[PDB]
């Protein structure tokens, strides 16, 4: 009675991989599927050892290990489109390593992932990342401000946004985050009430708002 | 077999069954007539079934509508009760109309009850509306919010596009394959 | 006009209902107490005159706690119609 | 002048209605208790006063009458 | 066979059948008379049938009309109630007239109830109207909106073309072939 | 044979039969007297008949008239109620008059119920009228709208040609040949 | 076996079982019908079960809703009571609507009850709202607070984003494996 | 002025109650004696007068009114 026979009728929903640790690994695509699988093991329908895994869990676990042994490494994300050969994206500018050091890193990652045969390390450009973010916000016609720091970029999107804007912003941010993660570029979205509706005012270098006749407000 | 719940309504029981099947728990529905429905599961699945029943706070409540608080069996109704019943009927008739639009599966609507004061000697306040709706997969949500706003705006004497909030979402993946039976 | 017509009908109607229940209930009591003389003289309603006398005050008090609310609602309604 | 007088009588009409209701009900209850000979004025008058103070009729009248002419916010 | 629902009435049952057949689920309707109709399906389809019943929130509600909040049985009723009944009857008569135009399969109408105020000491606001309708396939919707607006404008004392919202949609594809029976 | 509907009225059954025959579905009507009429079809046609029943929302309602909301058999009447009955009868008498014109098959009329305010303290508003009608094939619609407008204009104290809306349509193709019987 | 609790209801029993299972205590639920449910455990686990029953203050006393203090079914009502029932119905209808959003497992909502002043003569005061909600694991909480605020803002005549508090949390780890039986 | 009037009615309300009670007692006694065809007012007005004077109602009333506004000492 193989494990694949126990997961259901839809076969291609899951992928079973043997590991050097003498344990079966079940690769899932999302939380719902993850729990659909975990139930089988927790019920005890299978007699040998098995484990369930997914991309978000593995990214978190590996980042927690990196925090301890490489506390200054600049990197983006690990992609598991092909689970036998993950791809690890590192910053070209912020890192400084030799080829030997990169190889050592590769081998230690391979020891953390007993289901993978090798890990490919690829160097990506930060300017590219930041540019794709800004281009996407322009494409969506959102209002924004950009702030630059030594190791990160922050985009502030705040005001009296409309429903359409909220929806399109949410969709875009969700798309970008899945590609680049949240380490280098951050988006801050904030709603605030419109002070200016229905009031006459001067705008320019010397703006002010007439709160009413006889009352001047000078923000600065 | 262990008893989870008894004396359920038809529309509670079907919701529990749906939620357990989603998590790969095979369940059974039994009818006792005047005693209602009973739900049962196997022992290996009992723990999980308990955890999910708690986490979703099942069985579900009856659904609440403002007109229940002001039953028309009255010797006298104040202005306040009549106006409340009125608005609580409009809310329901709007939801029932939105479900007829193309591709909408379900929706909910809310109106700002000014009726919590009579406007007694006071100028009237404008109306605000909120709506939630669920769409079929592959729908251009951005392009469909416009239709809803346009439709709601003219349903009332004075409404501004600024005062209408609309939130849309897509249906989740379909649960077609049956759960596995414990070995 | 239609406001004057409404408030007048509502008055006649309120009189009919608020005077209904007390006289029906008193009829039922007076009937059953007249009938069960057919078994026993049933002194314990009407013999203790002090208790019959208290009963009236009790009834009037309780009843006012059910009708004053109604009249207050009606009063507010008519004043609203008169001035607004 | 004439239109004002008319509109005043109209108001007075509405003010009378609840007290008429009281005056009838109280008589019918006294008849239900058989005390046919007692004059009901002796009991109806205090009820009317209670009703008027609980309704706070003076405040309502004084406010609404002004509201018919002024505009206050 | 597993029981999905009991005690339905005729118009609830026919809707449940229509929805399940659309998704390739063969279902059976049984009549018990005073006990109503029952719906049954095969085991291989039980899971799917449950999931769809949840997704569409079946069985459907009874249809709501504002005249149900203000029963004409009442012996005396305020001018507000009467005005509400009046409007709630005009709405229905309009829907029934639109359903006679060429190509319309069904429709809905909504009117702005200014009775949310008595309009005491104040001028009455202008009327606003909203309408939904479904057309036969191959209809020039753009050219047909004009007729509807023209027809609605004159049903009230004061209406502007700006205050009339109209939303149209086409009928979905016809379900003519029967679903397959489980092997 | 499978049961579609039970307890219909005569005028509901004939409408259903008409709609099914138009789509090539052979149906049978059975009479149970106090239990009403029943409609049945063959299994090969069951699916289609269900889908059409849902698409048209059969069986049809009764027909609403505003006079039904203010019955003459009632113990009280406000002036508003009397005025409503009056208008509701004028409408029906116009509908019955147009059908005697040459070529008109059927018609419907709507009047502006200005009575939804008293017209107290204010000058009354002008009347507005709307009419729908259906003509036999080969009729000059353009040349026939003039007659209708002329006729309607003088039925009220103050009406302008600008305030009269008229919509005309032709009869669809005749359904003369019988549907084919399932093999 | 030692008796922990007797005469429980169905929801209290399932709550206790859930809490005990989380701490690895195997418990049994027994039904006595008119006498309710009873919970029992083994002696080696009695001490622990006692300590947790105290620490969580079990069994849970039932849910409070403000309409329970001013029960609608009465001979009499007063403006304060009516206004209270109204607000206590809007609260419940909003919570029931939020639980339909994508990912939300449960939520709770609170409204500022200004009715503790009559708001007669005294001018009425602006509304404040608070909400709690629990999400499925892997949800961008930061990006989801905006939607909630947007939805709530338009449910009332006058609300500022500054006056709306929202607190979100994720679901805890799932309890799927059964506890071990004492040796 | 509009608040003073309302206070006056509030006070007088509570003074009416005991006299009402006395009227009910008299009527019930005449019925229990069957001495039906006598109007009770003729009997109860002497009783109300003698009772209130014998208790100096006017004195207590005057003190109770002034003590809202002064201390007599
Ligand atoms: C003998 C009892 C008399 C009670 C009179 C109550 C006032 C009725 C005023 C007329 C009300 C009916 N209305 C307005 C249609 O005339």
């Amino acid at each position: 009675a193989e494990l694949d026979s126990l997961l259901g009728q839809e076969k291609e929903r899951f992928q079973v991989l043997p590991g050097r640790d003498k344990m079966l690994y079940v690769a899932a695509q999302n939380e719902r599927d993850t729990l659909w699988a975990r139930q089988v093991l927790a019920r005890g329908d299978y007699d040998k050892n098995a484990r369930v895994i997914n991309e978000n869990e593995e990214n978190k676990r590996i980042s927690i290990w990196l925090d301890t042994y490489y506390p200054q490494l600049a990197y983006y994300r690990i992609h598991f489109d092909e689970p036998r050969k993950p791809v690890f994206w590192l910053s070209r500018q912020r890192n400084t390593m030799s080829k030997k050091e990169l190889e050592v890193l590769s081998q230690k990652l391979r020891a953390l992932m007993p289901y993978a045969d090798s890990v490919n390390i690829t160097l990506m450009d930060d300017v590219t990342a930041a540019g794709q973010a800004e281009a996407g916000l322009k494409q969506q016609a959102l209002p924004y401000s950009r702030r630059n720091h030594k190791g990160g970029v922050t985009f502030v999107i705040q005001g009296a946004l409309d429903d359409v804007e909220i929806l399109r912003a949410r969709q875009f941010v969700d798309s970008y985050y899945r590609t680049w993660g949240g380490r280098y570029v951050q988006f801050a979205i904030e709603l605030k009430d419109d002070w200016l509706k229905g009031r006459s005012f001067q705008y320019g270098a010397e703006g002010y708002i007439k709160m009413s006749p006889g009352h001047w407000y000078f923000p600065s | 077999d262990k008893d989870l719940l008894k004396g359920l309504d038809q529309e509670q029981a079907n919701e529990v069954i749906a939620v357990l099947q989603m998590h790969n728990i095979e369940a059974n529905k039994i009818d006792s007539g005047k005693l209602g429905y009973s739900i049962t599961v196997a022992e290996p699945d009992f723990t999980a079934a308990v955890y999910w029943i708690k986490t979703y706070q099942l069985p579900p409540r009856p659904r609440v509508e403002i007109a229940q608080m002001f039953p028309a069996d009255s010797l006298v109704s104040s202005p306040r009760a009549e106006k409340a019943r009125l608005y609580s009927a409009i809310e329901q008739r709007l939801e029932q109309s939105l479900q007829t639009m193309e591709g909408v599966l379900s929706a909910r609507v809310h109106i700002s009850y000014d009726i919590d004061a009579g406007e007694n000697g006071r100028p009237p306040k404008p109306v605000h509306l909120s709506a939630l709706a669920v769409y079929e997969r592959g729908s251009p949500l951005a392009h469909q919010i416009s239709d809803i706003k346009r439709f709601l705006k003219n349903s009332f004497a004075d409404v501004d596009y600024d005062n209408i909030s609309v939130v849309l979402s897509e249906r989740s993946d379909a649960q077609l394959q049956a759960p596995g039976t414990p070995v | 006009m239609d406001d004057l017509v409404f408030a007048g009908n509502k008055a006649l109607y309120l009189v009919l209902i608020l005077s209904g229940w007390p006289t029906i209930v008193a009829t039922i009591i007076g009937l059953l107490v007249g009938l069960f003389q057919t078994v026993t003289q049933l002194q314990e309603q009407t013999l203790p005159f002090g208790i019959k006398l208290l009963g009236v005050c009790l009834c009037l008090f309780l009843l006012s706690g059910w009708y004053g609310e109604v009249l207050l609602s009606y009063g507010r309604q008519v004043i609203f119609l008169a001035l607004a | 002048a004439l239109s004002e007088i008319k509109s005043a009588f109209k108001i007075g009409f509405y003010l009378y209605l609840p007290f008429v209701v009281v005056d009838l009900v109280v008589s019918s209850v006294l008849l239900a208790l058989g005390m046919m000979m007692m004059s009901p004025v002796t009991i109806s008058t205090p009820i009317k006063l209670v009703l008027f103070v609980a309704l706070d009729g003076w405040t309502l009248l004084s406010k609404g009458l002004i509201l018919q002419y002024m505009d206050i916010a």
